RNA sequence: UGACUGCUCCCUAGCAUGCUACUACCG
RNA sequence: GCGGUAGUAGCAUGCUAGGGAGCAG
């Protein structure tokens, strides 16, 4: 196993790193959509007369 | 969520948790930071702590990767994988890691609690993202400083200019004067509204509110704080001197009121930045207004530490320039308001480091370089990427009040990254046009620090004074009161009633809170003084300590006189130099 | 501007169904169970054909968030359920969360208030607004 | 998904690091990838490790995950290296033939176009190499022009002058009108409508083609287009028919062009003929003679410009009826006597710019030397005709090579057909020297022209010889010399009848200095042929390889009907020229 | 510009489990 | 001669996930 159960970690580490890659993206898309929603609100109120 | 680390500039996702400002750190580079400190908590997209329900462990190497989680050994599943290993802590981009062999520079800044002058020798003699981290750490820990103190409850009100005031429990007390200006706000039944800008001094509580208001019961004050967010541009760009002043507009006609000015501007358009040797009242406020006419086509960036300092830049603003071409952004503070306000796309935009918005302009002119540090130094360039740059002022007039520096005060010379430059590269400009003080004081300040450099203005009418005294001082809370010299003050001020047409100068301005009741004489703040002055100023230095008679602090107080200041130099610090009229002490 | 019509519904009930011996709650918020809701919404269905159709739909209100005035929906006036008021409405809010940003971008209040009037003569359904120029 | 260049087998890979990204064949693509840094290859999807957020992009550096391509740092246990077997993994992996020596192809691809060796490659290559080469030149040069600042007119002083700066960090475009800008103006948001401009010695002298008056913030750059690939060859595999069948033998003829009819007769017995066309040898007259000889021809008149086909349209309606000519001018102000926007037209003149694609009768191409292999294949990609003719001569004028640095390329390999009249020989010739007399013509015949062009007329001793030196001092993108400019009036003074001439000069800013001294008009050296006076004053103002090389201002000497001026400060060809010499005052 | 459900087929991946064979160690 | 564990491959079933599609209200 000094070569065949660890190799199984070179699996788990890869998977965990991929998952947290994905979650970092998912948290950047969130901030982007938040900026978008709030700038829409603040640009549509200024029409309010 | 994910950026480039300081010590590496590789793209990382790890922020030192125990570290104050939490900068992005690179895997190998983060490990180097974690191996030498107690900064032993690191946050990635999620914090690296054992998420077994209700645990305690929070050191990084203390944890192992348990699948979807991070655990301690007391929790780790049989299949684990230590997070901190391989000489490289586990995070995103684990391949692109370069580190620095000696990061104890970085750890030293991070483990710097800012007590000694060594701390600011670190803050300057560091490297760069170190420099912004340093300035920002100073600010952060000092706005955390101010609020370790009580809530200033005005709980009875007696008279005007006086309050009955207590504070919260367990906390020491903020000092006596207005570098620590409060900004309290009032409640109703539920939450917290408006009061204003206040400070409390020797009463009985003397409050000097900037705006008009009358206070009630339960009225409380604290030094309300903000959120110092990080800083981008460098303190100063990697500058260089052009080959011709191309892109800049050579004008035909000139005003020789400032003949000490035009030869000074000509290469400034042939160069990125010039910080000038600006001795007090050497037409420095006049200086930047001369180029205003020389290059009236310049979107020239007038900035200072305040619209009490850029106030001086706006002093002769419309007096020299047409009106609608000046503007200042005052955010939602009462100072100068002759201009049109809230117009950034303006030909001449004056402002303070507080709130001029971010644009691109022509030539920067920065008043107040000594007292401002590396933080707001990078602010104007983070504000603005201009044609060229100028800093007006001088490390030869004052530093900032260092709330946490405790051992010996730092050099005049390392005030900031550019302040060393006129002491390691030399002065980029100079102005010896002494329109203010005469042969009285000026060269005696030239034989002081100024290179034997500033000539006489005028005759020496023997009006700035010498008195060789001693005095007796006793201490209190955050001041020092001495009347053996205060007794000398009227004793000085009496033998000619023409004496007392002067402004009292004094370090421990409560010593004027005792003097104002004796004389009626106005007050002079020692450090917030330059720009303001009379020909006649009475000064009781009332202390000889490192607080007091150090080289360049009340240096700003001696040069206040057009012709006639008073100096009861109870110090042997620099008295061995000063060349003025001496008399017997009655 | 009138939207309540709670006294009018009671006067109608008393004029036509005087001896119907079962409590009539004009606003179905006061109903006791789902059968009482059906009972009283039945009457609201009839009595709402009398009142002007511009008085139904969200009841907006000018709130202040970050010192700026929004117009947001703090209730509703159903033809079947009467007037319903939101319970957690707050006027001076410092900043919005994700959830509040959501529930304010979804309301038709800010959208309709900031659009052109619309008179669409192709249909008979009560048009409200034209969120565009064409 | 098409056929690869070096193989013509149907492939799906396109070299990613390569500039123009041609289709490459699996084995053939591997051959290209083994010898360059062109180490990125795109198939239907790009061959790069799609593990979330990686860096690796070399091809052999990757292995076939299943639905993906990974590096070793990402590859799943079950992998399969993409680049192996001597054959890179793509569609049609079976039909691959390659070429044993493709360093021809790699050499074109790794060619950054600096030396004349680059264009020796561009011509002495093989075919789809040839179109790839010309198209690579164009691509990298329209990428060239925009490495430069945005020409902001940021103050306006007077007319014919501007206050103008540019963007940051960029060097500056040169001085004259081979690099014509076409700026466009903004409002608050986006970019709409200025025009065609160029900036020269002022103070910024702008020579706008159309009428307009500029404002503040007004900016200019050399707006670019998208060079899309070519199709037809530069020239078909041609052959000479057995009789001029399908072509219409006419009974009557005009012997104004008796130097013409024996020239056309076999041209209908043949596909293409490029003609030896010396300057003003009735070459513009030549193609108009066949116009009457075969008035039944849909004959394809094309040139490098409606400043050059301008000359083809000079005697167009003067010789042909009106409604049978047409020129397509796309949505540029030049000739507009014709009906415009009519391709189905008996006579269609145009430029390589925008004559649409059809099939016609006999091609006649002005400007063959300055145009290269790109637009050479354009007219045949435009048009598959009966037969072909190219008017002009490599004995005129090449193109301005923006990237050629070391040692200008031969007159002889201007293009694929230009070698032919130097390896096969001239298909036609015209020695009908209607223009210059015995003065210059044979002295240009003993130059490069085979001792071939006869005298027109007497030798009135009006083209001149001056044995001088001058002193030159440089600036941005010009060269200014007044020891010869001082000679100019010094030449021009002793008879005020001198100065009824057009100034010739290489560094046309040297006329921006001369025009204020004389009032004399300007002559561009290279954009000159077709235009001329009997009287032209010329200060060559330089003897460098820019200057007194064999066949550049060759076009400037032959401008005179009878009387040009040549202050030959050069020892380059002065050892030849046989004209009137005097002392230098 | 693409709604809410439900079912079904096909392809791939993962994991465990389950089944069978080959080899190895020890009792 | 047996047991056991460990390995590896083959094979199956199932569950999850990802993708492509079809029908229905
Ligand atoms: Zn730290
Ligand atoms: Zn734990
Ligand atoms: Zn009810
Ligand atoms: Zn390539
Ligand atoms: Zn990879």
């Amino acid at each position: 196993r000094d070569a065949a159960m660890q190799r199984k970690l070179e699996k788990m580490a890869d998977q965990a790193m991929t998952q947290m890659y994905k979650q970092a993206r998912s948290e950047d898309k969130r901030a982007k959509v938040t900026s978008a929603m709030q700038t829409m609100l603040f640009t549509m109120l200024r029409k309010l007369d | 969520a994910v950026g480039a680390c300081v010590l590496c500039n590789s793209q990382t996702s790890l922020r030192c948790g125990a570290c104050i400002r939490r900068p992005f750190l690179c895997c190998k580079c983060c490990y180097d930071h974690v191996i030498s400190t107690s900064h032993k908590l690191v946050l990635s997209v999620n914090p690296y702590v054992c998420n077994a329900p209700g645990c305690d462990v929070t050191d990084v190497t203390q944890l192992y990767l348990g699948g979807m989680s991070y655990y301690c050994k007391s929790h780790k599943p049989p299949i684990s994988f230590p997070l901190c290993a391989n000489g490289q802590v586990f995070g995103l981009y684990k391949n692109t890691c370069v580190g620095s062999d000696n990061v104890t520079d970085f750890n030293a800044i991070a483990t710097c609690d800012w007590t000694n002058a060594g701390d600011y020798i670190l803050a300057n003699t560091c490297t760069e993202r170190l420099k912004l981290f340093a300035a920002e750490t100073l600010k952060a820990t000092e706005e955390t400083f101010k609020l370790s103190y009580g809530i200033a409850t005005v709980r009875e009100v007696l008279s005007d200019r006086e309050l009955h005031l207590s504070w919260e429990v367990g906390k020491p007390r903020p000092p006596l004067n207005r570098n620590y200006v409060f900004t309290g706000y009032r409640v109703t039944k539920n939450s917290k509204v408006q009061i204003g800008e206040y400070t409390f001094e020797k009463g009985a509580v003397v409050y000097r509110g900037t705006t008009t208001y009358k206070l009630n019961v339960g009225d409380y004050f604290v030094l309300t704080s903000h959120t110092v967010m990080p800083l981008s541009a460098p303190t100063l760009v990697p500058q260089e001197h052009y080959v011709r002043i191309t892109g800049l507009y050579p004008t035909l006609n000139i005003s020789d009121e400032f003949s000490s000015n035009v030869a000074n501007y000509q290469k400034v358009g042939m160069q990125k930045y010039s910080t000038l040797q600006g001795p007090p009242g050497t037409g420095k406020s006049h200086f930047a207004i001369g180029l205003a006419l020389y290059y009236p086509s310049a979107r020239i960036v007038y900035t200072a530490c305040s619209h009490a300092a850029v106030d001086a830049l706006c002093e002769k603003a419309l007096k020299y320039l047409p009106i609608d071409k000046c503007s200042r952004i005052i955010p939602a503070v009462e100072c100068f308001d002759k201009f049109k306000v809230n117009s950034t796309l303006e030909q001449y935009v004056f402002c303070t480091v507080n709130a001029l918005p971010e644009t691109t302009a022509d030539i920067v002119v920065f008043d107040e370089i000594s007292m401002a540090t590396n933080y707001d130094l990078s602010v104007v360039n983070a504000r603005l990427r201009a044609k060229h740059y100028v800093y007006i002022g001088d490390p030869a007039q004052l530093p900032a009040p260092r709330t946490l520096l405790t051992k010996g005060t730092l050099e005049p010379e390392y005030f900031n990254s550019v302040c060393r430059l006129m002491k390691t590269i030399g002065p980029d400009m100079f102005l010896g046009t002494c329109r203010r003080c005469p042969a009285e004081i000026v060269d005696t300040v030239s034989a002081l620090v100024y290179d034997n450099k500033l000539k006489a203005h005028k005759d020496k009418s023997a009006q700035c004074f010498k008195m060789f005294y001693k005095g007796v001082i006793t201490h209190d809370v955050s001041s020092a009161i001495n009347r053996p010299q205060i007794g000398v003050v009227r004793e000085f001020l009496t033998r000619n009633p023409a004496w007392r047409k002067a402004v009292f100068i004094s370090p421990y301005n409560s010593q004027n809170a005792v003097a104002s009741k004796i004389l009626g004489l106005p007050t002079q703040t020692v450090d917030s003084s330059q720009g303001s002055e009379y020909d006649y100023v009475i000064f009781t230095q009332t202390t000889e300590t490192a607080h007091s008679c150090n080289v360049n602090r009340f240096n700003v107080a001696i040069t206040r006189a057009k012709v006639g200041i008073l100096c009861i130099m109870s110090d042997r610090d620099l008295y061995d130099k000063l060349q003025f009229t001496s008399l017997e002490i009655p | 501007l009138k939207y309540d019509f709670t006294e009018e519904r009671l006067k109608l009930f008393d004029r036509y169904f005087k001896y119907w011996d079962q409590t009539y709650h004009p606003n179905c918020v006061n109903c006791l169970d789902d059968r009482c809701i059906l009972h009283c919404a039945n009457f609201n269905v009839l009595f709402s054909t009398v009142f002007p159709p511009t008085s139904f739909g969200p009841l907006v209100r000018k709130i202040f968030v970050d010192g700026v005035p929004f117009v947001v929906s703090t209730g509703y006036h159903f033809r079947e359920l009467g007037v319903v008021h939101n319970q957690d409405v707050n006027l001076h809010s410092s900043r919005l969360s994700f959830k509040e940003l959501l529930v304010y971008a979804a309301d038709p209040a800010m959208h309709a208030a900031s659009g052109n009037l619309l008179l669409d003569k192709r249909t008979t359904c009560f048009s409200v607004a034209a969120l565009t120029n064409n």
